[PDB]
């Protein structure tokens, strides 16, 4: 019995495992502009905040390469409230 | 005012006396009776009545059976290692007044020279039924008890 | 406050270690381990290592039983020393202490600290992965392998634990 | 070391699919058969580009796909679809094998009309 | 938070227990009524004397029997792998090491305790 | 008569009910009627907090189907 | 190694977790991966007398990613100076923000 | 470097100066001996699982499995000390001078 | 509304257990030809009450010789642990739930453990040790086979979530196809929860009262409170582990109706044990499960990682 | 070289064995009641215990 | 074989835990060897996609890689279906 029910239950972690295939093209594409917008707009709150720092350069980079970077979470979240900040990091470690 | 505390009194008296633990502590004779109290045909554990072996662990200490001279240091000691309230039941002639060895020269002449005594139980030995009756006599002493009724009057 | 919480515990792993460091009784230098033991797992915990976390307090609740038996059988004198008991326990567990309160105290004001080397006082959740969906841990991947990547590692750790009981019982037949 | 550039928040700008987790997941095997192709060619174009910003053009036809999808199911199977989704929502873990009646009714629907 | 709410519940509740437990009854201390138990009898000796252990030798195996479980505890993901042909050998391999090394400790009586 | 044990049984039998007859009542409550969405793995996570920014009132709970599609 | 005991017979006994680029169960890549790569193509066959001065900015790139010690100084330079001008009501933080 | 780093590195150090500064019974040291796995374990995890290299999060519990392997040697020595001296003391340890 | 599902959580309990003593105080009364608590309190039922009142309003006790902190410390994580070990538990629904509440069960109950071990020993008298050292001893003995009997059930359910072995049993109870480690299981849990015919760290006939010797009136009642909640919480988790409920998501009462009457059963089964046997020598328990149940557990453990893979029955990981 | 220091100091012996402590290993005394439920209620058994 | 039966029968009325232990160890490393569904144990767990299955780009001589994944080409696990 242990044998046929386990044999089901990896038949059905397939077809669920499948349906999150089928949908990992459209929340990659949300995932890619959700991100850039939240730089975008830590780009922009930057630009005021250090506009009387003399050597500052807005939105500089700290890599001698070009190449796209993944931001940390201290990058993407970093001028932002706590509650977000501590969902953002913590949210999922500590649901229940 | 006093009808609070009358019935706190009511209330802590009721728990004592219906929790009632004697410690695992028997001398003679005596004790013998004590375990047919504990037995299928008087069960003194449906009163509420159980043992326990750690004198921190009981309310109630039941002398049964003689206290000698050499034991009756450690009879003590073992009542004042018990918290309070505390109780003392004499259980039979011996721990009641010395009885048959009486005027031997190994005997304490009554436990009562040692610990307060609250109840005293006659026989040698009091049948199991006898020390039922002196387990219920002292219940019915601790439902008398007032200690909040007079703090309220202090 | 409770993005702070790898700090607060970090703060309490350290307490403990000045716990036990300062070497009173073992008895209390196991309790003090103990604490660093969950603190510590809590720490792991927080950076997504949950079987890692919950592994190494289990493996140090069991280590420590063993040493409170051995303390009792080995380790104990008539008046067991308390942190308060001696003075060199107390002026380690107080220098420890105070050490330990200043760094927390400029790391706080500054939100940098230098004490030997620069460390960054902005919290420890800004240097976390921002994406994440993968439909499984890890950590749990990673361990797993052990029994296929991890041959080699298999043997030498199998070996080197039936050597130790080989060994211990060579040390303890006088 | 260079300014990153980012592109204008005109340029993220898109019509988004507004439905919850458990709308996408009763709809996930349709919705894989449909939008394969538009959806395959975005997959492409991020494992090669390595790079969300050279892949937005791309990401915005996955969504005009998704709507499209999604609304001939509102044209034509709104009510049996409405039922399964319900019933997967209730779900603690959104499981298929507690929905089957209803998938079917939603799986005769679309396999009638579209 | 849930997990930590339910914990502070927890020792909180037991240590309000504790509080009410020594500051509701009144107390009536003496020297006698602390002193140590020891059956009627004053004790012969401090109890923080040595205490010996009789499985000593046990309780050092424990600590190597007790990582064991660290290893085998993987077991139920390890068995997702693709490569099952080295999983099952490598996991037979350590029990099976596992249980040689109790029977080496058996057969050199290293489980009888010392008298 | 042993039966008079049967008393003491029942009143321990409905204290151990009631944990979890109101664990599975406050989850419904708390979650809109329907069972608390159980979130072990990364993705379920990010789906549960991409459902509370669809709901548009902050509540992964809060369902929104094809009345939300144009 | 001391001996290269591995080359010679061909066996791999722990080369595979060597490095962070190296092929990981199901493919999962690590956060630093494509700065390891190209820090270790970079410097591939040269030897590290060359490799030490011939491929800093790979390896500075990389070591970037590892500890983040210029990106944090960069926070904290941002952070500190909205403390500034917000406690100086001189700049207000948008709603978003 | 993150801020965690701080006290783990300090406790580190501070067992380590426990380590080094010994008392009398030899069991106290032992302790301190634990005490720098723990940390070096703690340590070992924040920065593999920080760094998403999947590979080496067995690397933690191979820490854990030779730490018990060393007090379960330990102990064993303690064992004998005892037996011989009727204490762990250290200063009994001191025939080869 | 999560502080009232704690609430709802520990309350009910602290009030399993007061009544949890009434029933052991009466089904032993009655296997051995007697009544038991009929007095106080129609067929006993206000005893537990009087009991709990009696102990809290009776004098608690420092032992001049005692470690006041470790003294006052140890039963509040006696209370503390045993209460927190019921968040994982799926009923059918867990307050908490866990990735590894198997493993934190695990680590939680080696925790507890520190609450025999410091009482006896900031006691500072000879009884309490001694009591203190058998539990030492205990430890040793079960936790080893306990932690492989555990692992062994999990590699047919597949993860160490406690949900899932509600969906593992979802066609038939796991005792069928390992009875053999059920065994094994039902007395390990008795020794792990110092049980008889393992209540060797109290021991009555040989140690007074064993490690909480010097315990009185509120202090012991925590103690004796968390000993029998732990009774009933290792008899839930046997229920859990090899005798599934069919849970309806629709009507999860049903399953908390059936869960329920397993767990009584199996608690009412350790007091029909311990009414049935004399007690272990704890020299005689760490051979019994070194000897006899940690090669057969290591055995099982070989057979039941094969048996899925022989067989092709591996679980999913969810 | 003799020194101050080290004036104390005796060679070693000749087959490295040094001679066993002359110190008595104490064991733990107990008594085993009167007031003990396995002592009758008058029994004072003193043991000497090991372990 | 008859010594062996002496002892085989000798170990079963003194220790019979351990003849069990010995037999079903000996069980647990046997059978996978003939068993005929250990092979489909690993064709199961390489059958569950964890990952996403990243679409080539098509040169023009992919004849077995399907363009749709309803199209004929590529693995069935339609042995699967009726394990
Ligand atoms: C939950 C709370 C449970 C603990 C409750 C403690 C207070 C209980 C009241 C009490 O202590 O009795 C009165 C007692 C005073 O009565 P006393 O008989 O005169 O005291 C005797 C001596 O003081 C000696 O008294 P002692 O035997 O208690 O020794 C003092 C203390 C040692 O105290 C010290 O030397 C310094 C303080 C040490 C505690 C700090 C933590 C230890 C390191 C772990 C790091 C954890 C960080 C978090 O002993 C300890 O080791 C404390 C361990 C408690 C750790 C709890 C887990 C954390 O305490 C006071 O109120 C003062
Ligand atoms: C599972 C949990 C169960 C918990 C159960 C808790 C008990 C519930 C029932 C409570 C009923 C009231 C109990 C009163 C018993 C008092 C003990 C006694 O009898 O002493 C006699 C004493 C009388 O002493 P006295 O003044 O007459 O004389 C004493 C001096 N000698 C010994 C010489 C005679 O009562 C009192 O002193 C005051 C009575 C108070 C009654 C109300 C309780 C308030 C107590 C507050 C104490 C302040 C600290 C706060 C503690 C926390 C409180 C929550
Ligand atoms: C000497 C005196 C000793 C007295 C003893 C006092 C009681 C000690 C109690 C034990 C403390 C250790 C607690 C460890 C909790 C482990 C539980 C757990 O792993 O699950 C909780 C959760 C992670 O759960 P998981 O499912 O694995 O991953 C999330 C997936 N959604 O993770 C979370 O919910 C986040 C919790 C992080 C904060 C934990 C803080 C623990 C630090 C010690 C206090
Ligand atoms: C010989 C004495 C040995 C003593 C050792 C202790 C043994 C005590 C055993 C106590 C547990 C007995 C089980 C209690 C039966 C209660 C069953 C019930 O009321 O519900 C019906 C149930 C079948 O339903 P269900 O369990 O939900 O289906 C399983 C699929 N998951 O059950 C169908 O029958
Ligand atoms: C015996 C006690 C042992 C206690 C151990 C305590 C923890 C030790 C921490 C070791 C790591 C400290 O790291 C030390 O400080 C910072 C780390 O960015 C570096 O800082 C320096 O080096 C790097 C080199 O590119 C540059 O940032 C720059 O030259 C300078 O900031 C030091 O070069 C490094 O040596
Ligand atoms: C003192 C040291 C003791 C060391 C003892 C080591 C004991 C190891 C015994 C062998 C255990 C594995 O035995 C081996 O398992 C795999 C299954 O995983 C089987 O392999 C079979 O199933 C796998 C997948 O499951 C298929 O890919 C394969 O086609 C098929 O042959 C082998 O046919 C069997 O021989
Ligand atoms: C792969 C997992 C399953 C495989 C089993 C692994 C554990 C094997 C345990 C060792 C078995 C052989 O080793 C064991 O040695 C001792 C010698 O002291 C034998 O003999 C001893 O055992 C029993 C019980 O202790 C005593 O009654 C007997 O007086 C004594 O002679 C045992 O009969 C034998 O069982
Ligand atoms: S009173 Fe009578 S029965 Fe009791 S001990 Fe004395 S002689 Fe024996």
């Amino acid at each position: 019995s242990m044998m046929k029910w386990n044999r089901e239950r990896r038949r059905l972690q397939i077809e669920d495992f499948e349906a999150r295939i089928a949908l990992m093209p459209l929340l990659q594409a949300e995932k890619d502009r959700r991100v850039l917008q939240m730089l975008r707009e830590n780009l922009e709150e930057e630009a005021t905040v250090m506009k009387d720092v003399p050597g500052w350069k807005v939105g500089e980079s700290v890599f001698h390469t070009t190449r796209w970077v993944t931001p940390m979470m201290g990058e993407l979240y970093g001028l932002r409230a706590s509650e977000e900040v501590l969902s953002a990091t913590y949210g999922f470690i500590w649901y229940t | 005012g006093e009808y609070v505390v009358a019935k706190l009194d009511d209330l802590i008296n009721w728990a004592r006396r219906s929790s009632l633990w004697p410690m695992t502590f028997g001398l003679a004779c005596c004790a013998v009776e004590m375990m047919h109290m504990a037995a299928p045909r008087y069960d003194m554990d449906r009163f509420g009545v159980v043992f326990r072996a750690s004198p921190r662990q009981s309310d109630v200490m039941i002398v049964a059976g003689t206290l000698t001279n050499k034991m009756a240091p450690a009879l003590r000691k073992v009542y004042d290692q018990m918290p309070e309230p505390r109780y003392v039941v004499s259980m039979g002639s011996c721990a009641n007044g010395g009885g048959y060895y009486h005027y031997s020269y190994s005997v304490v002449r009554g436990c009562d020279r040692i610990v307060p005594v609250d109840i005293y139980v006659p026989g040698c030995p009091p049948t199991a039924e006898a020390l039922l009756y002196g387990i219920l006599q002292l219940q019915k002493k601790i439902k008398r008890e007032k200690r909040l009724r007079i703090w309220y009057r202090r | 406050m409770m993005l702070y919480i790898v700090f607060i515990l970090s703060v309490i792993f350290v307490m403990g270690f000045v716990g036990f460091s300062s070497k009173p009784s073992p008895i209390y230098g196991g309790l003090g381990l103990i604490v660093s033991g969950g603190v510590g797992c809590g720490i792991v915990l927080n950076f997504g290592g949950s079987f890692l976390g919950l592994m190494v307090f289990l493996i140090y609740l069991g280590g420590m039983m063993v040493v409170f038996g051995y303390t009792t059988a080995m380790a104990t004198e008539q008046y067991p020393e308390i942190w308060l008991s001696n003075k060199a326990v107390l002026g380690a567990f107080v220098t420890g202490l105070l050490m330990e309160f200043f760094m927390v105290y400029y790391v706080l004001k500054d939100k940098e600290v230098e004490v030997v080397f620069e460390f960054n006082g902005l919290g420890d959740w800004v240097i976390y992965d921002t994406g994440d969906s993968g439909f499984f841990s890890e950590e749990a991947m990673g361990i797993a392998a052990l029994y296929s990547y991890g041959t080699w590692l298999v043997i030498v750790t199998g070996w080197s634990l039936l050597i130790g009981v080989v060994v211990i019982m060579e040390i303890t037949r006088g | 070391p260079g300014i990153v550039e980012l592109p204008s928040l005109e340029d993220l700008k898109v019509q988004e699919v507004k439905v919850s987790s458990s709308v996408l997941k009763a709809a996930a095997h349709h919705y894989g058969a449909q939008c394969d192709k538009p959806n395959k060619e975005f997959m492409l174009c991020r494992w090669e580009e390595k790079d969300p910003r050279r892949c937005l053009e791309e990401g915005k036809l996955v969504n005009q796909c998704a709507l499209e999808f999604f609304r001939q199911i509102k044209r034509h199977c709104a009510e049996p679809f409405t039922e399964y989704w319900t019933c997967i929502d209730y779900s603690g873990l959104q499981l298929f094998r507690r929905c089957r009646k209803q998938q079917a009714q939603f799986d005769e629907c679309v396999l009638d009309k579209l | 938070m849930n997990l930590m709410l339910a914990l502070l519940t927890n020792f909180t509740l037991a240590t309000l227990l504790v509080i009410i437990a020594f500051w509701l009854p009144q107390l009536n201390v003496y020297s006698e009524k602390t002193s140590p138990y020891e059956c009627g009898f004053d004790p012969m000796g401090s109890a923080r004397l040595p205490f010996s252990m009789k499985f000593f030798l046990v309780a050092i195996t424990f600590l190597l029997f007790d990582l064991e479980i660290a290893l085998l505890l993987p077991l139920p993901w390890a068995s997702q792998t693709a490569n099952l042909n080295t999983m099952l050998t490598m996991a037979l391999f350590l029990i099976i090491l596992l249980a040689v090394s109790l029977a080496y400790e058996w057969t050199q009586k290293g489980l009888e305790w010392t008298e | 008569m042993w039966f008079e044990v049967l008393p003491g049984i029942a009143v321990m039998g409905v204290c151990l009910f009631i944990p979890g007859m109101a664990t599975a009542r406050i989850h419904r409550f708390s979650n809109g009627g329907k069972e608390k969405r159980v979130a072990h793995y990364p993705y379920q996570w990010y789906l549960m907090e991409r459902d509370r920014r669809v709901s548009g009132v902050n509540r992964s709970y809060v369902s929104k189907g094809l009345e939300n599609i144009d | 190694p001391f001996f290269d005991v591995q080359k010679r017979l061909g066996v791999d006994l722990d080369r595979w977790m060597t490095i962070q680029s190296a092929e990981q169960p199901h493919k999962i890549p690590s956060r630093c991966h494509a700065f390891e790569k190209e820090w270790i193509e970079c410097a591939h066959g040269i030897g590290s007398i060359r490799a030490e001065k011939e491929c800093k900015i790979e390896f500075e790139d990389f070591r970037e990613c590892l500890l983040r010690q210029k990106t944090m100084k960069r926070l904290h330079a941002i952070r500190r100076q909205r403390e500034k001008l917000i406690k100086e009501g001189k700049y207000t933080p948008p709603p978003h923000h | 470097m993150s801020m965690v780093y701080m006290n783990i590195m300090m406790a580190f150090t501070v067992s380590l100066v426990g380590l080094l500064m010994y008392r009398s019974h030899l069991m106290s040291s032992l302790l301190c001996l634990e005490g720098m796995m723990l940390s070096l374990f703690v340590m070992a995890a924040l920065t593999i699982l920080n760094s998403h290299f999947t590979l080496a999060s067995m690397m933690p519990i191979i820490l854990l499995v030779f730490a018990a392997c060393e007090a379960a040697l330990g102990l064993s020595l303690l064992v004998m000390v005892s037996n011989t001296y009727g204490t762990d003391y250290v200063q009994n340890l001191n025939l080869l001078q | 509304m999560f502080m009232i599902n704690i609430l709802m959580l520990i309350i009910p309990i602290l009030l399993a257990v007061a009544f949890l003593t009434l029933v052991e105080r009466k089904v032993l009364g009655y296997m051995q030809l007697r009544k038991g608590p009929n007095v106080v309190g129609p067929y006993g039922l206000l005893q537990p009450i009087a009991d709990a009142i009696k102990l809290f309003i009776k004098e608690p006790l420092r032992p001049a010789t005692s470690s006041a902190s470790m003294f006052i410390l140890a039963p509040i994580m006696a209370l503390g642990l045993a209460l927190t070990m019921w968040i994982p538990l799926p009923m059918p629904y867990p307050l908490i739930n866990m990735n590894l509440g198997v493993l934190f069960m695990l680590a939680m109950s080696s925790l507890a453990v520190y609450s025999i071990l410091w009482s006896g020993w900031a006691s500072n008298s000879k009884y309490a040790l001694i009591g203190a050292l058998r539990a030492v001893a205990q430890t040793i003995s079960y936790e080893v086979t306990l932690a492989i009997i555990l692992l062994s059930v999990l590699l047919m359910s597949g993860s160490f979530t406690l949900s899932t072995l509600i969906t593992t049993q979802e066609q038939m109870w796991l005792i069928l196809p390992a009875w053999p480690l059920a065994m094994m299981w039902f007395i390990s849990t008795l020794a792990e929860t110092n049980r008889a015919p393992f209540d060797l760290t109290e021991g009555e006939s040989e140690l007074v009262s064993g490690f909480n010797v010097e315990y009185a009136a509120g202090p012991f009642a925590l103690f004796f409170m968390a000993e029998y909640a732990n009774i009933i919480m290792m008899n839930i988790f046997t229920a859990i582990l090899f005798l599934g409920t069919s849970h309806n998501p629709h009507m999860p009462e049903l399953y908390t109706i059936n869960f329920t009457i397993k767990s009584l059963l199996l608690t009412m089964s350790f007091l029909w044990i311990r009414a049935s046997y004399p007690r272990f020598r704890y020299d005689q328990l760490m051979h019994l499960l070194w000897k006899n149940f940690l090669p057969l557990t290591l055995a099982l453990c070989m057979w039941h990682v094969s048996l899925p893979i022989l067989t092709s029955g591996i679980p999913p990981q969810t | 070289y003799p020194t101050k220091e080290t004036a104390h100091w005796k060679p070693p012996p000749w087959n490295d064995v040094d001679p066993p402590k002359d110190t008595l290993v104490s064991n733990l005394t107990l008594n085993f009641g009167p007031q003990h439920p396995a002592a009758h209620g008058v029994l004072r058994l003193v043991m000497e215990l090991s372990g | 074989a008859e010594r062996v039966a002496a002892f085989l029968k000798n170990v079963w009325a003194k220790e019979p835990v351990l003849v069990a232990s010995f037999a079903i160890a000996g069980l647990a490393v046997i059978l996978p060897t003939l068993s005929p569904y250990t092979k489909y144990s690993l064709m199961i767990n390489r059958a569950t996609p964890y990952n996403y299955p990243v679409p080539l780009r098509d040169d023009g001589n992919m004849p077995d890689v399907p363009s749709h994944p309803q199209d004929p080409q590529g693995p069935s696990l339609e042995w699967l279906k009726r394990l």
